Parts: C-alpha cells; structure tokens; sequence
C-alpha cells in the first residue's frame, strides 16, 4: 500500500530524465523513510545513489517494505506526459505487480492515469561509505556541465587535477590536447554562482568522459554540483535535490 | 586500464 | 483568378497543416472562396478546407475553376515568403500554371514564382448530421493529449459523456487514462472545455491520423470534436477571419 | 614564434563555421602580414580564399612563415567551446600544432587547446562584366529560396535590377531586386559595364552563404566564362572570397 | 479498422 503525493512532479521529471539514459533495469527500494535507488551500469563501472525523503513528499504512506522493478525507460516515457508543474501520485498495493502514476493538473481538470509494468528483482545492492576525500570542489552546475561538454570532443579520458589553488580539467585525444582551468572565487553576490575548494592533499585521477556526461544530464536539479575524489577511490558527483533528497554518481578511475 | 568497479566497494 | 492577401502566415499554416498528410489535393475555386475537399494516401481521413471572398484583401474569381495541386512543393512556395511581402494568387483563364507573387510594400523584392497545375478528386458527400457527443476545447489541450498518448499506443479510446472526455490507451508499455471536465469562468475563449451530449459516445480511433491533424493546431486557438457510434470523427478548426478545416476519420471496428 | 591576440573570436568561430564544411582538411598560410588561407573543395572544385591581415589582430607577432595543415572540424569543435565574447592563437617556428587559448576578460576560467596538425599535399587573377552590392542576408534567402525550385540558378544584371531564377519539373521562379536610390539612402547598388546572364550551380552557392554572419553585405562579381566572386569583407581586418565556376 | 469508403 504504497502511495506518495509529490506536487512539483518536475522533480521526478528531471529524475527520470537523468536516470534514463544510464540504467534501464532498477529496483526501487520503497521503504517509511523514502524512495531509495542504487544501481550500477552494464559493465560495472559507474555507480548512482538517488534518496528522495518523506519528508520532501506532500503525502508519503508506507504499510510494508516495496522492492519493484523498473524499467527506467518506459518510466521516462510515462513521465514525458508529465506536466512540470503537474501533481504525480505514486501507488502501488502491498503485492502488486503494477506501479500506478498518477498526473494532475493544477486547475483540477485533467487526470492522467498510467500502470507500468514491474518485474523480477535481482540486484545486488552493495554498500558505500559515505567517506571523507582529499579533494572536495563545491562549483555551479553549469559549468561543469560546460568543461565536460568541451573537453569531450579531444579526447575519450578527462585527468582531473585538484590542488591548493586550482582545480584542473584535462584532456588528450586524437585530434589533440585541451585544458581548463577553474579558480577560486573570493566574495561573489551569488552562493550558487561560486567556485570553493576544500583540500587536504593534492588529487591527480584519470576518469572517462561519457560517464561524465550521463552525470552532467542531472544539471537541472541543482544550481550546485559538489565533486569529490581522492587517490584510487572513486569520483563523486553530487547533486542536492533541494530540501528532500539527493543525487551521487560514482567512476572508478583508470 | 579501466577499474571495474567494486573492485572498490 | 486573382486573390490578394496581406498576412500570408495564416496560409502558411494552412499548408504546413495539409503539406504533410495529404500530398496532391484539388481546389474548387468559385466566386465564393476558395474550396478544397480530399482524401489521404490510405484512404483513411478525409479533409475539408474552406477559405471565403470576404478574407482576402482582394478576391476576384468568375466561374468554377477546379485546379489540381500538389501541396508539397506548394508548401515549399510558400515556404519562400516574405511575412511582410503582401502575397497575390493569381491564375490564368485556361492555363496550366498557377501563379504566386510576393511583393514587399515599400522595398524593391519581386519574388515570382509559378507552379504547375494537374488534373487527375473523388469528392464523397457530408450529409448535415447531428452529432451524439461534441466538445469543444482548445487545440493545445487535443494536441498535448494526442502527444502524450502517442508514445504508450498506436489507438486512442474516447468516451465522452455529459461532463467529461475520457481517452484511452494500451501499447507494449502500459496504459493510460487522461480525463477532460467542464468549465467554471467567465472568459476562457481557448480556455474552457464545454461538451455538447445527448447520447454518450465510445469510439476508437487510430493516433497518427490524430497528430496528422493535429499539426494544423496554431490555426485556431479552439477545437471542436464530434462524435457518434460508428460514424467519423470530425475534427474542427476555426481559420480566424476567413474559413475552417475540418478532418474526418473513420474509427477502429 | 607566432602569437595572435584577438578580442572578438565571434569573427574567428563565424569563419570556421563557414568553411568547415566546405574544406576538409586546409593550408593556413601564416606570415608576419596575415593569415592566408586558399584552397578548393572535394574533387577540386570552387575557390575559398581567406585573407586575415595582422592589422586586424589585437596583438600579431610572427617570425616564420607558418604552413598548418588543418581539420577545419577539429577547429570548429575548438572554437565552438570558446565563448562569443579573449582568443590567443599560437605556434612555435618548428611545432606540429596549433595552440589555441581562450581565457575570459574577468579572471576566472582559462581554456588552452592544442590541436594537432595534418601533412600537407595556384594563384588567383581580373575585371568583371556585371558587379553587384547587396546584403548578405537577402542573398541567403533568395540562395535557399531558389535551391527549393531546382539546383541551377541564373543571374541577370541589367540596367536597373539583379534577376533571379530557377526552373525545374513542377515550376519556375523570379524574384529581382531594383536599383531604388534617393536623396534618404539606397540599398542595392550595381556597376554594370555589360548587361550579363550566367548560369551556376546552386549547392556551391549555398555553401558560400554560410559564412554570411561576417559582413552585413555582399559583393557579386560575374563576367562571361570566367567565375563568380562571392565577397565578404571583415571589419578592416580581412576578406573571405568565395570562387565558383559558371556552366558552359 | 472500418475504411473511409463505407461511409458516404
Ligand atoms: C584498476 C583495475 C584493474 C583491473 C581490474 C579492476 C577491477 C580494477
Ligand atoms: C465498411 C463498414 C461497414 C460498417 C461499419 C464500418 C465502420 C465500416
């Protein structure tokens, strides 16, 4: 008896948009706290951690612990009906095989109804410790966004290269050699528009563009990413979904 | 390479 | 004959609803407007547009002229005019080529072009009928359903009763179920959903016919949908200040 | 070492979009008066000659003659990730690439590229019948216009306007342009010595369009025989002038 | 389906 309100369906709009494109079998994980999702790729090598909170829905009501399985794209394309301003209702029975979404207008005239299909579960759903990194750069999302949209035409691999002054995009394919360099913004009239760097030793890591990509698909959600890697464990790209969840991918590096 | 990727976790 | 216009847009749009379903179509040209009536490639929907003397800025014709199109490169002609360049339509008492004209006010653009003219136009007969169930809505609200719907099937279900339109579909993906209600406002020209019952209807009709004619939606700023058991649907746009389209399509059985 | 500075790269990124479809793989000729550049297309057919002189840089330096052999896509990429509104362009009197910097006149993001080079693999003469002055923008649409009637255009320049027409299996077009002038400015002007009628191809002629982002106007050049000359001056800083060769 | 030829 699973059913959450949620009134800016945008959100789960922008979700489903970022998720799309990387998984396309995963198990949602619904529990009395939250929607939980944590899945890998094809070939195992990045990682996403999506956590929206009860207390973010309008109406969130769990009797029993859920575990559905979805097919992530049929799911963007029931949520491209989506009204970004539209109300979805999330629901589902006890035992129920079928997930219902529910899209409301704000001016209460139309109610779409869907039911998508869930399947067999069978995800082996391994643990992250949320750790403390040498490196931590806190930026706005667009330009990150920007960095590795330009530094994906050189070359295949990004080196990302944080410091004590700078943190350093660099690239080195067939057809060349690219370098960008972001610094540290000091008083700015915009929180969301600054640029701060948080190290504790010097990070010199080597990760695939694509992957980067998928992650940057998330930009919408918040005016802020926050990077965080250190030597030998992988990157981490947060996202906040403001005041109710949050977005992290994961790379391995080469 | 490309680590693969818990491997890590 | 000799039709001048001055907003050549609303034309434009007329075409680039036309252009793409039906190809090659044939126009009645009388001295009451301009009278175009034709079937699709399938044989499947049917297509009535009307454009009247009193529109055009300048409007002569004599006798019943009967015109063979083919509105693609039509619409690529039109395509290539000015928005300012006031328009003229022009033909020749029996020649086989029609001609269009874009020519700018004060500046010194001539844009002449000129089309060749066919002749092959199996006119079927609309009987004046009254409809069960008939609702008028916006066309972006028909336009976003038929949309949205497209991507779970290939066939929409309306049931229209006596205060909601219900639509439905069921593809590889799931379902779904969108829900239209009535009006509570005192000015919603494009903004109100009124349905006109006397007998509630259920029908079921194929979607890409629907998005066919829902590409004419920045015609009218309201549509009109009429329904009855077994019989077409018609589909109805307003063309502002001079006729209407309307499209027909025959449902699922 | 060669060194260009530039503040507006809109004209560099508006010229590369131009030719980049044009010209596969090019010889920029660099020297210490400009960067030259003149090539042909696929099959060797038409003419693009480029012509940036170092007056226009913000701040030119070279030493060598420099000859790079470019992927104009690459380029295009490079710039495209430079922002409309500083770009450096450098090379070293023996390196095999080029270097390009984008850095933002406020300090806060520095962009540098190097793009590797390409191995390398006649002059250009004359006085016209019929010469015309119009804008660009016209010239693209009429281009594209015609090219929806059929694939050959042919201009006709006379005493008092510039005609032009296509003509294929479902009609014909004629738009023509007349030479207006007061006293209150005119806007289409031509210098005409012998009324002309020339036939050409149109897909090279819309290829010439792309790069009508540099100059608001045009200039036609056309004789009997011999090519037509699209030309779109820069800003004093140079010229882009298109070549292409007239049917029998 | 019905066709449009049946119907008028
Ligand atoms: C870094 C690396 C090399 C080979 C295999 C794995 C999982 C990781
Ligand atoms: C041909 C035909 C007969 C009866 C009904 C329909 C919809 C079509």
């Amino acid at each position: 008896m699973f059913e959450a309100r949620l009134v800016q369906g945008s959100i789960l709009k922008k979700v489903l948009e970022a998720l799309k494109d990387l998984i396309n079998e995963a198990c949602w994980d619904i529990s009395s706290s939250g929607v939980n999702l944590q899945s890998m790729d094809s070939s195992h090598v990045s990682l996403v951690q999506l956590t929206l909170r009860s207390e973010g829905f309008d109406t969130y009501r769990c009797d029993r612990n859920l575990a559905m399985g979805v097919n992530l794209t049929s799911m963007s394309k029931i949520l491209k009906c989506a009204g970004n301003e539209d109300i979805i209702t999330l629901r589902a029975e006890d035992n129920a095989d079928t997930l219902a979404l529910v899209f409301e207008a704000p001016n209460q005239e139309k109610v779409s109804d869907y039911e998508m299909k869930l399947m067999d579960l069978d995800v082996e759903q391994l643990g992250i410790p949320e750790q403390e990194y040498s490196c931590v750069v806190k930026m706005p999302s667009g330009e990150f966004a920007r960095i590795c949209r330009d530094l994906s035409h050189i070359g295949d691999a990004v080196v990302i290269s944080c410091a004590k002054d700078g943190v350093k995009f660099s690239a080195s394919g067939e057809l060349g050699n690219g370098n960008i360099k972001l610094s540290q913004t000091s008083n700015v009239d915009k929180e969301e528009e600054a640029v701060t760097i948080e190290m504790n030793e010097p990070v010199q890591l080597t990760f695939a563009l694509r992957y980067l990509n998928f992650f940057t698909k998330a930009t919408p959600l918040s005016s802020t990413v926050t990077l965080s890697m250190s030597a030998d464990v992988p990157l981490v790209v947060e996202y906040k979904i403001a005041d109710m969840g949050h977005l992290k991918y994961y790379l391995a590096p080469k | 390479r490309q680590c693969s990727m818990t491997c890590f976790y």
